[PDB]
């Protein structure tokens, strides 16, 4: 999933 | 009174994200539903997929569930964006 993905 | 059960989440996306991939919207919707299910019974989940601020609303069964959700999601990172989460003001529409 995209949770907690930083730049 | 009002005991707020609705959480407004912002900066989850930009509508241009869905311009060139027709699958991203449903993937984000499911990502949010899976995560928010840990916070409480979801009564309604909406993505305002054309709102420039990347807004979603998640209604819960109990105000404590909305509190837990806000506590956990506000300032969290999602897909490279830092999101906000706040109790609905009861007036603003999206």
């Amino acid at each position: 999933n995209r949770w907690d993905e930083t730049p | 009174m009002r005991h707020e059960r609705v959480v407004i989440i912002k900066n989850m996306f930009h509508p241009m994200d869905f311009e060139d991939d027709p699958l991203v919207l449903n993937e984000i919707r499911e990502d949010l539903r899976v995560e928010c299910s840990k916070f409480g019974q979801i009564r309604k989940l909406l993505l305002f997929d054309r709102h420039p601020d990347g807004v979603a609303s998640v209604s819960f069964r109990d105000p404590e569930e909305a509190d837990y959700c806000i506590q956990t999601l506000d300032g969290r990172w999602f897909g490279g964006r830092q999101i906000t989460a706040q109790a609905w003001d009861g007036t603003t529409d999206y």
